[PDB]
């Protein structure tokens, strides 16, 4: 930077998809429960259909 | 059936009949006789003993065993293929496919000339005398002895030698007794219930398991995950 001699950094540049400082409640961690339970019920239905 | 056939000797039920002052002419002529008509009425395929035996067919007829009182399956030797059933109405004869067997006395007819079958049957238990064997199950030996009586009581009923009300007491007896000792050998153990579990719940219907000796009949049905 042309006034700050310390402010540097490498070549890696990204980001946290985040909420306030906080670790990144994502689009898959907020649709994980549902598939979890759609596993759990179509387990049932499989044991339903092969009975 | 839950409990295991332990076995007995005839002369057990005859311990119990003689408690019945009326039973006292009862005999081990009679018990074999009545044991024999009640082993065969209630038709329970765990009283008989599973054999199985290699016979040769000469051609399309071979001599069954001795002691065969029903035939559990007919297969081939050589392949451990099983044969159905002969439906033909003209089977070895000539004019001018699957095999089957059909049995009538001491001889088998079978759809094939010169081959060696293998014959799974049931027979009875004999003793070191040639005398039936019988369970130890109480509800068993409990409804064979209502059944003696009963046979007996009927006999003294017909020379007037017993009441119509007691007679009506050990014809009902017998009748509840016979329910229960038939479900007593009927109803599955945890253990077959664990085969009948897998043979009901089969994803990919297993529907050939005549063509075994119905080995894998309750084998689990596995499905990979994808």
């Amino acid at each position: 930077r042309l006034n700050n001699p310390s402010r540097c950094h490498f070549g890696i540049v990204g980001s946290i998809y985040n909420l306030n400082d906080s670790r990144p409640f994502s689009l898959v961690d907020m649709m994980k429960p549902y598939n979890y339970l759609y596993d759990a019920i179509h387990d049932r239905l499989n044991k339903a259909i092969a009975s | 059936m839950v409990n295991n056939i332990n076995w007995v000797k005839l002369p057990v039920i005859l311990d119990r009949l003689l408690r019945h002052p009326l039973l006292t002419d009862l005999n081990l002529e009679t018990a074999i006789q009545y044991t024999l008509d009640f082993i065969s009425a209630m038709g329970l395929p765990n009283v008989y003993v599973d054999k199985i035996e290699t016979i040769d067919i000469k051609e399309y007829r071979g001599e069954l065993p001795c002691d065969l009182i029903s035939i559990n399956q007919v297969r081939l030797h050589k392949n451990g293929i099983a044969l159905r059933a002969m439906t033909d109405n003209f089977n070895a004869y000539p004019t001018h496919g699957e095999p089957s067997f059909k049995t009538q006395g001491r001889v088998i007819f079978t759809s094939i000339k010169h081959e060696k079958v293998d014959i799974s049957y049931k027979a009875i238990m004999l003793d070191d005398e040639g005398l039936p064997l019988i369970p130890d199950n109480p509800i068993f030996l409990k409804t064979l002895e209502l059944y003696i009586k009963k046979e007996w009581f009927t006999i003294l009923f017909d020379m007037g030698k017993i009441s119509p009300a007691v007679l009506n007491n050990t014809q009902q007896e017998y009748a509840f007794k016979a329910g229960q000792c038939n479900n007593e050998f009927v109803i599955p153990s945890v253990s077959e219930m664990e085969a009948i579990t897998n043979m009901w719940n089969q994803l990919i219907p297993r529907v050939t398991e005549f063509r075994r000796g119905f080995k894998n009949l309750g084998d689990k049905e596995y499905i990979r995950v994808h």
